[PDB]
């Protein structure tokens, strides 16, 4: 009985006798199941052409894909993507290896209005940085924030590098659709993160680390010293190492004493450097050069001696 | 933001009448501060650079990308003097970094139509050139990868000057047609030619997105040319054809994969707006869905070969 | 994710960037709890200056306020009471010993607009009559009633006397 459910969503649709014959022909040689059929009529109720769908038809044959995959299609169809742009994101996707979860994804992306080559380059970067769909379903919803596709790149680039939560990236979105600007954001993240580490972690030297970093940020004209501060405070708040506490402690204490910004960036930079790398003679040298620094004659040593550190270590 | 920029300048000058002053009498300090302070101007020009390319503005990051083509020359010299790696690594990292940049906005810059801005980019890219060209002594390659970069976007550039001439001229369609078949028949074989000597993955995917946005252009030039529906159809096939053979001898890898056919598709898919514009019958509008799908197929078909 | 949705919640209320920084300064120099912070976004949600409330979280801190007390600064500041008398308030209560339901029942004398003098003498009255929460519970809803402080504390004498 059911099959002939099709014929009558198609005639209801406005599609010709003939035609309906012929899309069950095309749909008869390629084997399709009755609801692969049911997304081919919900194409046409969308108002896709009777013989673009035979393609349509072809060509999820051709790429073997799934019944999720073709009814992918019909969403896409229904926020206005056309037939070419549909065979784009799905013969990508096939090539990208995406599951279905990415693959609606890739539609939500397509309610977003967002153009099918930033579609693509955004699912090659969550390729590439190996996350999961839930990367791309907070991607769609910092493109429903309105934020620009390579800011996206950026915000997820620094989720990676941060060891983030998907939900920190929906509240970035949340933070978005607020009006805060995504260098803002970024120091929201980093803050909010390390204090959430703090609380799983409320040591004494990462409560003075975190604290003096913040000051230290609250402080600064310049976003870099407080993106490299809190960055810092996100680091020592994983470390558990008492060196990495040390050398973070006196590059902010150096940063709180000194007035010059390019020896504040030069100790948070060795800090940051020191706090990324696992080497104890690095460390050890790193250490040796803070108190170089901090009992220096002159100022343009303390530049030298930190650019020998930073210039070994990067 | 200009006033700033020309404090660079002017800074970057009393660095070079420094590194004069580094010739006639020298001291490695004044070449360790030269160094330093042109290191903080790129670092200034550079955060320009950056905002200026979030905002849009390109007139603002060709004047901050020549800026630090400035800096660069002044490093470079002072590397010479030096005799120092650290600057000459650093120069070449940061003058690759700009040469990619600069592509960008030109790429861009031909997008949008000013081709005055892509002139001024391309005037640019020879002064890195000039960098580039001072700060190796070895490298062949790089300058190779450069020039052919050039010589395809200067070929694209007089194909678009051709046509913007007789756009300004106000030229009958038949000759519009004529020289932008003919354009992209040299668009094709030049391509063809550079894919012999080219071999950088980025390059090869660069190249691909000028001749990509060449055709872009003069599909667009057709467009407010306002032509037939018959002119429409025949420039856009064999565009998206020519297209589609470039891709088959660039093609290598899913990464490229991807752009060939981001690229076909947008192409084909501006067509079909410009068939809705001119309110082309329904049979156009298949037509031109038909030969766009049968690039997808051939494009996906042609990468099943490698996939 | 629930410390960023916080510093969401501080954006919604309007709290510019330096001034959130500040507050997490705040939070890690005082080892604040995610309630404690959400008592000070609805006092910024209520209109109290993040200057104020910098100072509210260093007195909740150098009195040792528990977290229901710190909550009912949030109550207290959407009552409208004034920020040094929200400190009042909950310090008497401290320093009396009483709890956060009686702090509570504060609350409520100040959504019944109560004068904190009146207030802090009922709170005496109650605390040396020995009674029970629900007396100033009670006493707020004789300020609902249009009942003056003296005849509540006619009230409550009678009803202690018998």
């Amino acid at each position: 009985c059911d099959a002939i459910q099709a014929a009558a969503a198609l005639g209801e649709a406005g599609i010709s006798s003939n035609e309906i014959l012929e899309l069950l022909a095309a749909a008869a040689e390629l084997g399709l199941d009755p609801d692969a059929i049911q997304a081919a009529a919900q194409l046409g109720e969308a108002g896709i052409s009777s013989e673009e769908i035979k393609e349509l038809l072809r060509a999820a044959h051709e790429l073997g894909l799934d019944p999720d995959a073709i009814a992918a299609a019909a969403d896409l169809g229904q926020a206005g993507v056309s037939p070419v742009e549909i065979l784009a994101l799905l013969i990508a996707a096939s090539v990208l290896g995406l599951d279905p979860d990415a693959i609606q994804a890739a539609a939500a992306l397509g309610e977003a209005g967002i153009s099918a080559e930033e579609i693509i380059e955004l699912l090659t970067a969550a390729r590439d940085l190996g996350l999961d769909p839930d990367a791309i379903q907070a991607a769609a919803q910092l493109g429903e924030a309105g934020i620009s596709s390579e800011e996206i790149k950026e915000l997820l680039r620094a989720a990676h590098e941060l060891g983030l939560d998907p939900d920190c990236i929906a509240a970035a979105a949340d933070l978005g659709q607020a009006g805060i600007s995504s260098s803002e954001i970024t120091a929201l993240l980093l803050a909010a993160a390390a204090i959430e580490l703090a609380k799983r972690a409320d040591d004494k030297d990462v409560r003075e680390i975190v604290r003096d970093a913040l000051e230290l940020a609250s402080r600064s004209t310049n976003d870099e010293v407080i993106r490299l501060a809190l960055e810092a405070a996100v680091l020592a708040a994983r470390s558990t190492d008492s060196d990495v506490l040390e050398i973070v402690k006196d590059a902010l204490e150096l940063a709180k004493q000194s007035t010059n910004e390019e020896v504040i960036k030069l100790a948070l930079k060795a800090a940051v450097l020191a706090a990324k790398s696992t080497d104890e003679e690095v460390l050890e040298e790193v250490k040796e050069a803070l108190r170089r620094a901090k009992e220096s004659t002159d100022e343009e040593e303390i530049k030298e001696e930190l650019r020998k550190a930073v210039e070994e270590a990067e | 933001d200009d006033l700033l920029l020309k404090l660079l300048e002017l800074l970057v000058e009393q660095a070079r009448v420094s590194a004069e002053f580094a010739r006639r009498q020298g001291d490695e300090k004044m070449l360790e501060e030269v160094a330093r302070k042109a290191e903080e101007v790129a670092r200034k020009a550079e955060s320009i650079a950056r905002k200026a390319r979030k905002e849009g503005n390109l007139e603002l990051a060709l004047k901050a990308l020549e800026i630090l083509v400035r800096a660069a020359h002044v490093l470079a010299e002072i590397a010479r003097e030096r005799g120092n790696e650290e600057l000459q690594k650093k120069a070449h990292k940061l003058a690759k970094e700009a040469l990619r940049q600069v592509i960008e906005i030109a790429i861009r810059a031909i997008q949008e139509g000013n081709l005055e801005l892509a002139i001024i980019a391309l005037h640019i890219s020879v002064r890195i050139a000039e960098v580039l060209l001072e700060t190796r002594p070895d490298d062949r390659e790089e300058i190779r990868e450069q020039q052919a970069i050039f010589e395809l976007l200067i070929a694209a550039l007089e194909a678009a000057i051709r046509l913007e001439k007789l756009k300004e001229e106000g030229a009958p369609p038949e000759q519009i047609e004529r020289v932008a078949e003919h354009g992209l028949e040299r668009l094709k074989e030049i391509a063809k030619e550079i894919s012999k000597e080219v071999d950088s993955p980025e390059s090869k995917r660069i190249a691909y997105k000028i001749v990509a946005a060449a055709a872009e252009f003069l599909l667009k030039i057709l467009a407010e040319g306002g032509a037939t529906p018959e002119q429409l159809e025949r420039v856009t096939e064999h565009a998206l054809e020519v297209l589609k053979e470039v891709a088959k001898e660039l093609a290598d890898s899913p990464e490229s994969g991807l752009a060939a056919l981001a690229a076909i598709a947008s192409l084909a898919k501006l067509g079909l707006e410009q068939l809705k514009e001119i309110g082309a019958p329904p049979e156009q509008q298949r037509r031109v869905t038909k030969a766009g799908i049968e690039a997808v197929r051939e494009i996906y078909r042609y990468g099943r070969k490698l996939y």
